[PDB]
């Protein structure tokens, strides 16, 4: 119904970024808000009909066009570090009815991208005092040291993505509470029943997707460039 | 309008009923509506409400009093799928959708056989690393937050192994303070008196 | 107060002339036009002092941006419809949505749809319907009839909505739209064709424009034959109308509770 | 269904010659909205003349007052000059 592209952005201040939004319902009435925590949906700009727009309860720092019905581009001609938030796009076919949100856009401006770490995972095997008390194996998956908090954990077993025994953690936790710029921590189990984790021919595979640098984005440092990634971690059974 | 109401947050057990509230002051009124929204996803719409009364769609149902300014969106039968943000929209006479900043719903399974227990895990990888493992709990113990800086410990967090028709609470903790032991590892939460700590 | 009303309309014409627009919407509070809109100018203004200075620029704004969808919406409709009857040329789409406030403290709403100024469909905010007047309105009530939210959202603007903004403007136009101008009635006779005399009874300067004229003979009601003047506007807020006799008769006229007798 | 349009000629207060009045043109009753509307002293077209937006009437219908100050003279003949898609030339309405 809805798609908008990118899905995810690290931006230095100052730059110029372009939210793209397209629908295919021919809906009439389009919306841009940001959700950032605490705070509902805050409407930046909407457009009743191709050829207006208005603005919403925050305009500032943001313009958009209609053209056309089934577009409607979000622009920040120059990107500062409190637009860091979520952007959703919605539709209505008229102006009395409900809204069909967009996926959303993860956005992070950030005044110098010298602080952006992929994680580190790790998988923690099952303890044997657990194996012998309840009759279940719980793996821990740790991605440790990233920032920003972008990252999507999964379980692979045996070479097939796994749902059941699996609890991730919702939010990532920072390591540095205190500091601005802290790095996240988070957390998954995989619990499965001990003779599953006997098995040695079962190979178990903690998976963290990252959303970092693209391939546009200059890097000056000593250290790899933190570019979106997959950071994975195993463990066999014993 | 100027002010949309609902709790920050609702806490009840699986299998249970919750009524989630909101109160609108709105310069006139043009219908109210409930989204659900899942942690990381799109808000999907729920109901619409114009008129006084109830209106039942499956396990949700929709409430309306305009004479009151109130509503509300009644979750039966919890599931531990209906763990979500649910968003109140009233839309005022100028036709602007009026936002509440959203209820986070929080549902406690039913645990069967609690078996309190926090265990050691070890890496694989040669490190010396660990974790500690706070499980089997039942849902009316909390996790509280580290008091030390270099020490990290995460919220409960349910998990469910389908093919068994079995759910767990956990725990994790972890540092590099060591100092730092399991036995230590879960002071600053109140825990279960027959909480099992291995050798 | 006595009897009050709001009502909106819309004007959508398909392929105008060389000035008139393509889509119009003008708002009343009674006799008054209230705000104006249309596709040349784009933009919702006040057509009463009273409505300038008491709404916002917000309110302005955000109209506006509603009645440019509006419009769109109304071109489309217009399309539909001239495409269902195999209609070709310039037609004509209107609509009326309304309002009143009773003297009894009662309501009135009304929301009707007009193709080439005939009737087309009009609302049951109690029966929650559209009434077709033809096949082509029978398709397009079925199309509106399965959307029942906006049914529900139509009752509820009807019924709360238009009144508390009739309320609202009655408030900010008060002084124009609560006052009493009295009639000045007179009574002129006519020897008029050779045998018949005429007699004219007339008035003028009156406000609010609801004015009852009636000629009785010896106290008792004329089953003779009565011609009645147009209540129309004298250009400076006030309006004038007659009734008329060929021939013990007496004009009576009623204006704001006032009962007023003129014997001949 | 096409309507014509209703032309009523009338001053604003009862005339009488030597005294300033207004002359009101009150055009109702028509379909569709375009029309012209012109206010003549002796034939020739008046300048100042004041009208209302265009108006509209439960009935479908559209309706239109026009107006000028003038004083009434046993001398002058006043008219009002309509035309419209129901007309084939346009219709001078003369003032009673
Ligand atoms: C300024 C308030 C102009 N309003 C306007 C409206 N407003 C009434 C109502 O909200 C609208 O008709 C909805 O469609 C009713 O559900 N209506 C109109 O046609 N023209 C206007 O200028």
């Amino acid at each position: 119904g809805i798609t908008q592209a990118p899905t995810s952005q690290i931006l230095a201040a100052g730059r110029r970024m372009t939210l793209r939004c397209t629908q295919d319902m021919r809906h009439n009435a389009m919306y841009w808000y940001r959700q950032d925590l605490g705070l509902g949906l805050r409407l930046i700009h909407y457009s009743n009909t191709a050829g207006t727009t208005g603005k919403g309860e925050v305009p500032d720092g943001y313009s958009v066009s209609r053209a056309n019905t089934d577009d409607f581009p979000l622009t920040l001609a120059s990107a500062v570090p409190s637009q860091t938030s979520v952007y959703f796009c919605a539709s209505s076919g008229g102006t009395n009815n409900e809204q069909f949100f967009g996926p959303g856009t993860r956005l992070t401006v950030l005044e110098d991208l010298k602080n952006v770490f992929p994680p580190e995972v790790a998988v923690f095997e099952p303890s044997e005092a657990e194996i012998s008390h309840t009759q279940k194996a719980t793996l821990v998956c740790l991605a440790t040291g990233f920032y920003p908090d972008h990252v999507e954990l999964s379980w692979w077993v045996n070479g097939k993505e796994v749902h059941s025994g699996v609890c991730t953690d919702p939010q990532p936790l920072k390591e540095q509470p205190a500091l601005n710029d802290s790095r996240y921590a988070l957390s998954s189990r995989l619990r499965v029943s001990a003779t599953f984790w006997q098995n040695p021919r079962n190979h178990f595979r903690c998976q963290v997707q990252f959303y970092g640098l693209s391939e546009n984005d200059e890097w000056t440092q000593d250290r790899a460039k933190p570019v979106t990634q997959i950071v994975s971690a195993e463990a066999w059974g014993r | 309008g100027q002010n949309i109401d609902q709790p920050t947050e609702m806490t009840a057990t699986e299998g249970a009923i919750v009524q989630i509230n909101c109160t609108y002051q709105t310069s006139g009124f043009n219908g109210l509506f409930w989204y659900q929204q899942h942690a990381g996803e799109a808000p999907t719409f729920l109901s619409y409400n114009v008129l006084d009364g109830l209106e039942e769609k499956g396990r949700f149902s929709s409430f309306l009093s305009r004479s009151k300014g109130y509503s509300y969106l009644l979750l039966k039968e919890l599931q531990m799928k209906d763990s979500a943000s649910y968003l109140c929209a009233v839309m005022d006479s100028n036709y602007q959708l009026i936002w509440g900043a959203g209820t986070k719903l929080i549902i406690k399974p039913d645990i069967q056989n609690p078996d309190p227990a926090v265990y050691q895990l070890r890496d694989s990888k040669s490190s010396d690393k660990s974790v500690c493992l706070f499980t089997d709990f039942d849902s009316q113990t909390n996790v509280s937050q580290s008091k030390d800086s270099d020490v990290y410990i995460t919220d409960k967090c349910v998990l469910d192994m389908r093919s068994m028709d079995f759910k767990s609470n956990s725990a994790v903790a972890w540092s590099n303070k060591s100092d730092f032991a399991c036995a230590n590892a879960f002071n600053n939460s109140i825990i279960p008196e027959d909480t099992f700590f291995p050798s | 107060m006595r009897t009050h009303s709001l009502r909106y309309f819309r004007l959508g014409v398909s392929d105008p002339i060389h000035g008139v627009p393509e889509f119009i919407s003008v708002g009343y509070v009674d006799s008054h036009p209230i705000t104006t809109y249309d596709s040349v100018t784009r933009q919702k203004e006040p057509r009463a002092p009273w409505m300038a200075e008491n709404l916002a620029p917000d309110h302005w704004e955000r109209y506006t941006q509603l009645l440019r969808g509006w419009q769109q919406m109304f071109k489309v409709e217009l399309k539909r419809l001239q495409r269902h009857y195999n209609h070709s040329g310039s037609h004509t789409y209107q609509r009326m949505i309304g309002c009143e406030l009773l003297e009894d403290g009662s309501t009135t709403g009304f929301l009707q749809y007009a193709y080439d100024g005939q009737d087309f469909l009009i609302f049951n905010k109690d029966t929650l319907s559209w009434l077709a007047v033809d096949n082509v309105a029978h398709t397009i009530k079925q199309a509106w009839e399965a959307n029942q939210h906006e049914l529900l959202y139509q009752k509820n603007w009807l019924e709360e909505e238009c009144i508390a903004w009739l309320k609202r403007f009655l408030e900010y136009g008060k002084d124009t739209l609560q006052r009493t101008e009295p009639p000045l009635v007179r009574v002129n006779r006519k020897e008029t064709f050779p045998g018949v005399t005429a007699l004219f009874c007339k008035a003028h300067g009156f406000y609010p424009p609801e004015i009852y004229m009636t000629w009785m003979k010896n106290g008792e009601e004329i089953v003779q034959e009565i011609d009645y003047g147009d209540i129309l506007p004298s250009g400076d807020g006030t309006y004038q109308a007659w009734a008329s006799i060929e021939l013990l008769y007496s004009c009576h006229v009623e204006h704001s509770g006032v009962h007023m007798v003129l014997q001949v | 269904i096409q309507r014509t349009p209703k032309i009523q000629v009338y001053s604003r207060h009862p005339a009488e010659n030597g005294k300033s009045n207004f002359l009101n043109c009150y055009v109702s009753g028509f379909h569709p909205s375009d029309i012209e509307v012109d206010l003549l002293k002796n034939g020739e077209r008046i300048e100042k003349v004041e009208h209302s937006d265009l108006s509209f009437s439960k009935d479908w219908s559209f309706y239109l007052l026009y107006y000028t100050e003038f004083t009434p003279t046993e001398k002058d003949e006043y008219a009002c000059r309509v035309n419209h898609v129901t007309l084939s030339q346009p219709k001078i309405v003369k003032w009673d």
